């Protein structure tokens, strides 16, 4: 991490259920003590069904993003609709191949016909593993246990909703780099549903 | 590696001592420190080993280039501001080396002589006299130079300066070369 | 190796004269009919809007560009090399006088940029000559109004008043008869009217003739107000309802 | 022969390079232009062969300016001779950079012709077909004068033509120059040379191109200084 | 042999400009035309800047057959200056000037990297925080006469000299129409 | 392009004898979004490290005639990177014959920032509006980019920010923009050595000519 | 016939066409000779009649000086003379530089061949139409080297060699009138014995002819009109008395 | 697929690597006269104290079109890198002028910089060489 | 018939006309189909005649209709080679302008992209044009409804409404005589189905003899998404008139 830079420190949450998956983060940049920006859109999307959170290195991420958008167009445009596959091996060669450069990590949640909703995560170093649920950051290390102890497979919507919510905000409360709202994007077969959460009715629960 | 020069009103005096190298033992009668770039420029240069030589050398086979194809000489103004040109460029793209270069000249068009001195940086200032070596002698200089000295005068204000040098130096100081630029060309004093 | 090297398209023929170039110029004398009038208070540069097919939008082919703000042109002969080498100008004008000294650069400057890159292209082992010949109207503060003609040789040429394309014989004749030191900016507008009038075959209306201009400037065309050292651009091109009322007049 | 002038890079079985043969036989297609080589000055004219009415003829094409010593006179294709002029400036700023002085004239034209000899020794080359009439002074020689061809060949002379009508003017000069000969002397025989050679009917001024350089400096005749020259001559 | 460093002083009139420079020949101030060059630093940089200068500005006087501008001279100076933006010189110049066409007198400074700094009243280089620049705020009057103008730098380049050894100065008062040239060999 | 020549002559003459000369540092800048529109403002001193230098400096840039910037580190490197990125930007408008947008001044900027690995120290906030409506973006020295309603940067930023989280509603008129702008600044200058004097102001509305104000204050 | 076109194609009977034709273009240019005395080199040239407004201050000459003891004159075309002397002087100096050493005749001579050479090794390039003559003493050595050099890249060693036009009848004269076992002694011979070779096909005389003279330790003179005008009045005084009688 | 270049560096050296600058009387090492550099740089210089970002400034277009390459492979097949590269080559090697520097139009529209503008198109920067005569024989091989 | 030269490379005639060009521009009429473009009033509809002599041949692999982009299709007259060349060289300009400038590609750009690099084949010795006709056809945010043409000779111009093939002179005269008629620069209907089954009749009354739903291939391109009809879709369009 060179240094002078921002890094992406956050609390991101990817958990797939019955009917899709749904990728969860929260909305805090901060620069040492200093938050920078309490209202950030950490929900990049790199196609229609396909999306990404990132961490490390913010410009690194970044242009890796924009890349990764650039080929899936290229993708869609010659055979059509990429499955979270494709995306993840382009995401983990971008990221391994240029590890001596960039330091970048991203967890991708995709869905398809096929397939039915997908989470994958690449961390620091270029590796990809696939899981039924992902967290990432520097607040996800408060909530390992209680994400190992509330994940149940086939949950419905609304089960996962709340298990993001309360795994989101624990990071949070415990976290001096997580806070704000709490942004989540579900991904179905009917489409793509955005959801935001107050801190008013996360930190109740 | 000290270098004197010192400007009269009709020639110019180039003074350099022996060369010698740190744990070797030389026996030899000729001058390492001076490249004869014209019948009527010489220079003097005092620095690290080696990247020295080779810049004194490659002025030197330009210089001759330059002569050959035009069938003329080059004025020592000309002289010297392509050889602070070539310094400056030398340094261009890797770390500077220690570098000295005196160049005495007389320009026939003008029918004068002419004295510059251009330091590691490629710094070319026009000087009545000028040393580099031993940091003394610049008070010497200072307070027995007129501009229109004689050839004669020159040349015992240089004894003396090198003879205060020597009794400084711890008696290791050897012979200095010293030679005469003028209208006749380049000349050497055995003296 | 043979592939090292590309033997020379243009080469001299035993009169002395390079082929592709007269056969350039010939191309060019084919083309639809361009002229300039310079005047003591602008420069007017005017042009016919051919169209193969009626059903094609004439808006959207434009064969007037905009250089800089002060500096536009026109063509005669082939429209792609006219698009390319206008992209070419345009860029040129930035790379080498705007980030350089900080301002746009004179008519005469950017006129002979284009006629070196036009020149390259005469000496060369695979591009054949640009087979266009352009009219180039600008303003500089240093030299007042200028108006060039640019052949596909390369060879550009201060004119008070001139004509390329098909009829460029019978316009020159007629704009000899009608140009003077005192002529105005309006009464350059009318006489390329009138010039273009005798040039034009079929319907002569606002939409199958172009104008442009290079006068005072417009503040209102910056786009922003605050600076009043910010002047405006001095090019306007003329809109079809303008050209209309004209004719009207 | 047909079969030996396609290309640049080739001998003629009598030895002989067609290409450059004809870059040299369209010199005579453009306007004639004279140096004249005083004993205290140059003087450079230049007739306009192409200028007719509707054109700018206060705003230059044959007559260009190198740096403030040297002057050069064009006869050929004005885009290749503005290359070449460019180069030209170039080297000269090159030369004044480096050693901290003007360029002597020689080198200069030495540097030009060997740019066009080698114009002259590629495939994918042609050669430029310019000719130049260079006029510069510098301390070593003093006044001197110049011309260069297609073929890369250079050659100095006293009073030099090139262009259209390259022998009658020559024949002018040899009948009237003197070695002895001003500036204003020099100016009058071109003028005549000039008026005696064109294919008009009178020398006007509109298609006239005057220059001198003289103790130094150069002077670029404006309009009305070439009309007041012309009434002065009696050319009227 | 030393020559490195010095100060540069620049200070606007009524229709005139003055530039002045220490002096113990090797001159900081150039002229380009009717546009003056002052560079402080390094000596083989300042002769470095000056023979690219000359270089530039006999180019541009070539193809544009005008003199130079002193605004066209400033950002050729800004852009020169920032192509060395890794290998930047050691130097602080200041450009002064009057403009053939409009008259309104020119004065502006840079950094190493070519950042422009135009200054309405005067304009110090070299050293300008130990006895220069306050000294030259404080005798600065606008809109003041060339030979005011003259005193005014005058006195400060002493005033700086004294805050007595070998001391020299060069000035140049430039008009619209001529320029004068003066010694301080006090 | 830009030249490396000198790198190892700077670097000898830094380690043994000499001290290079410093670069200018450039200082409150902020940027406040309204309903139909971007105002971007700034602070007018700049001081040459513990010395004042002028009472009224222009550090608002302009790449389009409605889109500007204002840019904080080396000054040099701001003014650079913005008239590098206006050129390509107005020849990019003559290409396609269309009004250019916020979003390809961001792309370019980000792609240029990240080229250089953060070696070109200037940190932008830039507002515009486009036919696609009113944006406003910051723009680091390593090239990431961030969305916002409200920015601000500079050495008083802070004191900015303080201001622009007391008083900013997502209903804003023209004028409260300005004097919430304004008020920005002013607190920047009197809580923080780094800003003083006058403010320069840029608004841009949708449909209607850029305005540019310069000593607002007075 | 068809086998002419390109310098990459032999004959049939085994020949290059276009080396002949180069050969062809140097045989137009002004005749070049040279002479080898017992410690003395002799280089003639013949100039073209100057015209009458044609400037003799600046002209360039035929007889180039390489290095202070190495000479070069050349026939053909003279736009390519200038190409070779100045690659010639460049390696002169890289050599004196790299090896401390200055070149020797057959060295240069061998470079200057080998330049020659590789520009006949492309078809996209053109081979020098000139055919140069290369005189000399090697550093610190009393012996004559004299050397001529072809457009194909071929070199040889002579005694007393012509090139250019109307050469055969000088390379007659000379066949008959120099031998080996008896070069001439002194320099005034040698002279001699040029101008009246000259002489021949020269139709003026002593404003047509021009004469460098190379001796050891790097003495090289070019002597002026009033010299050579006086050689030429003696030769025709000595012509005019044997044919009186 | 790579953003930043890599491998820049040097793996091996030698006194005859630059094959366009080698003396004659001594085929084996460079003629330091005709480098026209200085005089006194020897090869070893350049392998220390270098600036980081002058490598990455140097090669980051070609770093680029290599990417670029490599998708058009992946997605498209051998076919439209190919063609690219034969456009590209065609275009680079019919165009000769010894008197510039600037590239061709054609090569910009290939390269989609037809109205683009970078530093190095703003700054696009003797006794021996740089004349035509060497760019010939730099060109033809000979 | 050139007489020296222009047999094989791209220069001029002594008449001062590139041949290789014209030959190019001749051998578009080859595939002998027909294609029509017009503008709706949010919508552009594109029909392209289908011939299959062979009944070995598979139909639903015969095409000449691409989708370069979400919002940009392209039609294509000439032979299919160089179409397809053409469709991947449009879909990589598209895309790399997307990731290059942040918006996505208009049409009249996409255009004029094309038309440069053809401009480059006429130019270039060693580079030959393609000898096909390209009819981009979309909905810009900026400009609505577009149509854009462009030819083997490096120009491109758009369109109110166009038809391009061996019978092109009819299918422009109807389609000027109805602008003419009715005074519209355009179609005044809010759906893309009445466009196209208007397109269809005027295809009808220009060609003459109808066709079926296998002789036809029809694409619609609107505000969000351009799409290709199948044969069920054009057989519906056929019955409504």
């Amino acid at each position: 991490l060179k240094k002078g830079e921002v890094s992406l420190g956050t609390s991101i949450m990817a958990v797939t259920f019955k009917d899709g998956v749904i990728l969860g983060a929260d909305s805090r940049t901060t620069t040492g003590a200093y938050i920078a920006n309490r209202v950030t859109d950490k929900l990049t999307r790199v196609h229609d069904k396909i999306w990404c959170c990132r961490s490390g290195s913010a410009a690194d991420t970044q242009a890796i993003a924009d890349i990764v958008q650039y080929h899936l167009e290229l993708y869609t445009s010659q055979y059509g609709t990429p499955s979270t596959e494709t995306a993840a091996s382009v995401f983990k060669e971008l990221c391994y191949e240029n590890k001596d450069n960039l330091t970048a990590g991203i967890i991708v949640a995709g869905y398809d016909d096929k397939n039915k909703g997908e989470v994958y995560t690449i961390p620091l170093g270029g590796s990809v593993h696939k899981l039924p649920y992902a967290i990432a950051g520097s607040g996800s290390t408060f909530i390992y246990g209680y994400c190992d102890k509330n994940f149940r497979e086939n949950m419905s919507k609304e089960e996962t909703v709340d298990f993001i919510k309360h795994s989101l905000s624990q990071a949070i409360k415990w976290d001096g780099s997580s806070g704000g709202v709490i942004r989540m994007v579900v991904l179905t077969a009917a489409g793509v549903e955005r959801l935001i959460f107050y801190p008013d009715e996360y930190e109740q629960l | 590696d000290i270098i004197l020069g010192i400007r009269v009103q009709d020639s110019v005096i180039l003074a350099s001592s022996k060369a010698v190298t740190r744990g070797i033992s030389v026996l030899k009668d000729s001058d390492d420190k001076t490249r004869q770039l014209s019948p009527h420029t010489l220079m003097s240069f005092a620095g690290e080993a080696g990247d020295t030589v080779q810049f004194a050398e490659y002025i030197q086979a330009n210089i001759q280039l330059y002569s050959i194809r035009e069938d003329y000489e080059l004025s020592p103004q000309a002289v010297s501001s392509f050889v602070r040109q070539e310094l400056a460029k030398s340094i261009r793209s890797r770390r500077p080396y220690q570098v000295n270069v005196l160049i005495g000249g007389y320009d026939k068009k003008k029918n004068k002589p002419e004295l510059y001195q251009i330091d590691y940086l490629g710094t070319k200032v026009e000087l009545p006299y000028g040393a580099h070596g031993y940091s003394y002698t610049f008070f010497l200089l200072d307070h027995h130079y007129r501009p229109d000295m004689t050839t004669e005068e020159g040349l015992d204000l240089l004894k003396l300066c090198v003879q205060e040098l020597e009794k400084r130096m711890p008696m290791d100081f050897k012979g200095v070369i010293v030679k005469i630029v003028d209208k006749d060309g380049i000349r050497q004093v055995d003296d | 190796m043979t592939d090292r090297y590309s033997f020379s398209l243009t080469t001299f023929s035993p009169s002395g004269k390079l082929g592709q170039i007269d056969y350039a110029l010939t191309a060019v004398k084919q083309g639809v009919t361009s002229l300039g009038i310079k005047a003591t208070n602008g420069v007017v540069i005017a042009t016919e809007k051919k169209s193969s097919s009626p059903l094609a939008m004439s808006e959207t082919l434009s064969k007037v560009s905009l250089l800089t703000p002060d500096i536009g042109a026109v063509y005669s002969g082939m429209g792609p090399d006219y698009r390319v080498l206008v992209d070419k100008s345009r860029k040129v004008a930035h790379t080498s006088y705007k980030r350089i000294y900080g301002e746009y650069p004179p008519t005469k400057l950017l006129v002979s940029e284009v006629a070196k890159i036009m020149q390259e292209a005469t000496q060369s082992g695979g591009v054949r000559p640009f087979g266009v010949s352009l009219l180039i109207a600008g303003h500089d503060e240093f030299n007042g109004f200028s108006l060039y003609q640019v052949d596909p040789s390369g060879s550009y040429f201060p004119w008070k008043a001139t004509a390329i394309g098909k009829g460029s014989v019978a316009a020159k004749t007629f704009l000899e008869k009608r140009w003077n030191d005192e002529l105005e900016l309006e009464d350059a507008i009318h006489i390329a009217l009138l010039t273009l009038k005798e040039s034009v075959e079929g319907e002569f209306n606002g939409d199958t003739i172009e104008l442009a201009i290079i006068g005072d400037e417009n503040p209102d065309l910056l786009g922003y107000t605050g600076i009043p050292t910010d002047k405006g651009p001095r090019f306007r091109k003329l809109t079809s309802q303008e050209i209309n009322d004209r004719l009207e007049a | 022969s047909r079969r030996y002038d396609s290309r640049t890079t080739i001998f003629s079985p009598e030895g002989r390079l067609y290409q450059v043969e004809y870059a040299l036989e369209s010199i005579s297609h453009a306007g004639t232009a004279i140096g004249i080589m005083a004993s205290d000055g140059i003087v450079l004219a230049a007739e306009r062969k192409v200028t007719s009415t509707l054109l700018e003829q206060d705003t230059t094409e044959k007559l260009y300016k190198l740096n403030d010593k040297i002057a050069v006179a064009v006869a050929g294709l004005t885009a290749d001779a503005e290359i070449l002029i460019n180069t030209a400036r170039i080297h000269a700023q090159n030369y004044l950079k480096t050693y901290n002085e003007d360029i002597p004239v020689e080198i200069l034209v030495r540097r030009l012709s060997d740019i066009k000899q080698g114009y002259t020794q590629h495939g994918g080359l042609r050669p430029f077909g310019v000719s130049f009439i260079y006029a510069g002074y510098d301390d070593r020689y003093g006044y001197q004068l110049y011309t260069s061809n297609p073929s890369g060949n250079y050659t100095g002379w006293k009073a030099i033509s090139v262009g259209a009508n390259t022998s009658a003017a020559q024949t002018l000069l040899q009948m009237d120059y003197k070695d002895d000969m001003k500036v204003d002397d020099a100016i009058e025989l071109a003028l005549k040379t000039l008026s005696k050679t064109t294919d008009s009917s009178a020398l006007t001024y509109d298609r006239l191109e005057f220059a001198t350089i003289r103790k130094v400096y150069q002077k670029i005749f404006k309009p009305q200084e070439i009309k007041d020259i012309l009434v002065k001559t009696g050319i009227t | 042999s030393s020559i490195n460093g010095g100060i540069v002083v620049a200070m606007t009139g009524k229709d005139c400009v003055a530039i002045a420079c220490d002096l113990r020949k090797f001159e900081k101030i150039f002229h380009y035309g009717h546009v003056f060059l002052g560079i402080t630093g390094l000596a083989t940089d300042v002769t470095t800047l000056n023979e690219m200068f000359r270089y530039k500005t006999n180019l541009y006087k070539l193809k544009e057959e005008r003199a130079i501008e002193p605004e066209t001279f400033t950002q050729l100076v800004s852009s020169s200056l920032y192509e060395r933006r890794f290998g930047p010189y050691f130097v602080g110049p200041v450009v002064a000037g009057i403009n053939s066409k409009s008259g309104k007198p020119f004065i502006a400074g840079f950094d190493l990297i070519g950042c422009i700094d135009e200054a309405k009243d005067f304009i110090v280089s070299g050293t300008a925080s130990d006895q220069l620049f306050g000294m030259c705020e404080s005798l600065y009057e606008p809109n003041l006469e060339p030979e005011d103008l003259f005193e005014t730098i005058s006195q400060a380049l002493l005033n700086a000299a004294d805050r007595l050894s070998g001391w020299g100065a060069v000035v140049y008062i430039i008009k619209k129409d001529e320029v004068v040239k003066r010694y301080l060999k006090m | 392009g830009l030249s490396f020549d000198n790198y190892q002559r700077n670097n000898f003459l830094a380690e043994n004898s000499h001290t290079q000369p410093k670069a200018t540092s450039t200082t409150t800048i902020v940027g406040v979004k309204f309903n139909n529109g971007v105002v971007i403002a700034a602070d007018t001193r700049s001081t040459q490290g513990p010395i004042v230098a002028d009472k009224n400096c222009a550090k608002l840039h302009r790449i389009s005639p409605k889109i500007w910037c204002a840019g904080a580190g080396t000054a040099a490197d701001t003014e650079a990177v913005t008239q590098l990125i206006g050129s390509n930007i107005e020849l990019h408008s003559l290409y396609t014959s269309r009004e250019p947008r916020v979003v390809s001044a961001l792309q370019m900027l980000k792609q240029h920032l990240f080229k250089y690995q953060g070696h070109i120290g200037a940190y932008l906030i830039v507002a515009g509006v486009d036919p696609t409506g009113s944006h406003l973006f910051s723009i680091h020295a390593h090239g990431s980019t961030d969305v916002g309603y409200y920015l601000s940067l500079g050495s008083g930023s802070l004191a900015a920010m303080a201001v622009l989280e007391s008083h900013w509603k997502q209903d804003l008129t023209k004028e409260e923009a300005i004097k919430l702008a304004s008020d920005a600044i002013q607190a920047g200058i009197w809580n923080d050595l780094g800003s003083g004097s006058n403010v320069d102001v840029c608004v841009m509305e949708i449909g209607k000519d850029a305005e540019y104000l310069r000593n607002y204050t007075p | 016939s068809g086998y002419d076109r390109a310098l990459s194609i032999f004959s049939p009977d085994g020949h290059i066409f276009q080396v002949e034709y180069a050969l062809e273009a140097v045989k137009r240019g002004t005749c070049a000779v040279g002479v080898k005395g017992k410690n003395c080199v002799v280089l003639g040239c013949e100039r073209r009649s100057t015209l009458k407004l044609q400037d003799t201050r600046i002209t360039p000459s035929k007889v180039s000086k390489i290095d202070s003891h190495v000479v070069l004159s050349f026939s053909g075309l003279n736009a390519d003379s200038r190409i070779l002397i100045e690659k010639a002087r460049v390696e002169a100096q890289s050599h004196r530089l790299t090896l401390e050493d200055p070149v020797t005749v057959e060295y240069l001579t061998r470079y200057v061949a080998g330049v020659q050479q590789r520009y006949t090794q492309s078809g996209g390039v053109r081979p020098f139409g000139v055919s140069t003559l290369i005189a000399g003493f090697d550093p610190r050595d009393d012996e004559p080297k004299l050397y001529q050099t072809e457009p194909s890249g071929i070199y040889s060693s002579w005694s007393a060699q012509t090139i250019g036009r109307n050469s055969k009848t000088v390379r007659e004269f000379l066949e008959k009138n120099y031998d080996r076992k008896e070069p001439p002694a002194t320099v005034e011979e040698c002279v001699k014995l040029t101008v009246r070779s000259l002489l021949e096909v020269v139709q003026t005389g002593a404003k047509n002819i021009e004469i460098t003279v190379v001796k050891p330790d790097s003495d090289i003179v070019a002597l002026s009109s009033e010299e050579i005008n006086q050689y030429v009045t003696q030769i025709e005084q000595e012509k005019q008395e044997q044919q009186e009688q | 697929m790579n953003i930043v270049p890599q491998d820049t560096f040097k793996s091996q050296v030698s006194t005859d690597q630059d094959k366009s600058v080698l003396s004659s009387a001594v085929p084996s090492l460079p003629d330091t006269l005709r480098q026209q550099e200085g005089g006194a740089v020897p090869l070893s210089t350049q392998l220390n104290d270098r600036h980081p970002l002058e490598s990455t400034l140097k090669n980051w277009e070609t770093t680029q079109r290599q990417r670029q390459m490599e998708q058009y492979r992946q997605i498209f097949g051998i076919a439209e890198p190919m063609k690219r590269t034969m456009e590209m080559e065609i275009v680079n090697r019919t165009d000769f002028n010894p008197l510039s520097t600037n590239g061709s139009i054609h090569r910009d529209i290939l390269l989609n910089k037809e109205c683009s503008i970078d530093w190095e198109d703003v700054y696009p920067g003797t006794m021996v060489g740089d004349d035509v005569h060497s760019k010939i024989e730099k060109q033809l091989g000979i | 018939s050139a007489a020296g030269y222009d047999r094989h490379i791209t220069i001029f005639s002594p008449e001062g006309r590139l041949y290789q060009v014209e030959y190019a521009f001749k051998a578009t009429n080859q595939t002998n189909i027909n294609s029509l473009a017009v503008r709706g009033k949010d919508c552009t509809v594109v029909i392209s005649q289908k011939k299959v002599p062979d009944k070995l041949l598979d139909p639903t692999t015969v095409s000449y209709i691409f989708c370069i982009s979400r919002t940009i299709g392209m039609v294509v007259n000439g032979p299919i080679p160089d179409a397809r060349n053409a469709a991947l060289r449009a879909k990589a300009e598209a895309a790399e302008f997307r990731y290059k400038y942040g918006y996505d590609m208009p049409c009249d750009v996409l255009a004029k992209r094309m038309a440069n690099l053809s401009q480059i084949y006429t130019q270039r010795a060693y580079m030959r044009p393609l000898g096909v006709i390209l009819t981009f056809v979309s909905v810009d945010e900026e400009l609505g409804p577009s149509i854009y043409k462009t030819d083997p000779a490096g120009y491109y111009v758009g369109y109110k409404a166009t038809a391009t093939g061996p019978k092109q002179q009819e299918i422009t005269t109807n389609l000027e005589n109805h602008f003419k008629k009715s005074k519209i620069d355009h179609i005044n209907e809010e759906s893309w189905e009445k466009v196209v089954e208007f397109a269809i009749t005027h295809m009808i009354d220009a060609l003459g003899t109808e066709f079926s739903k296998n002789d036809l291939e029809v694409g619609v391109a609107t505000k969000d998404k351009f799409f290709t009809l199948s044969a069920e879709n054009i057989e519906e369009r056929l019955v409504a008139i």
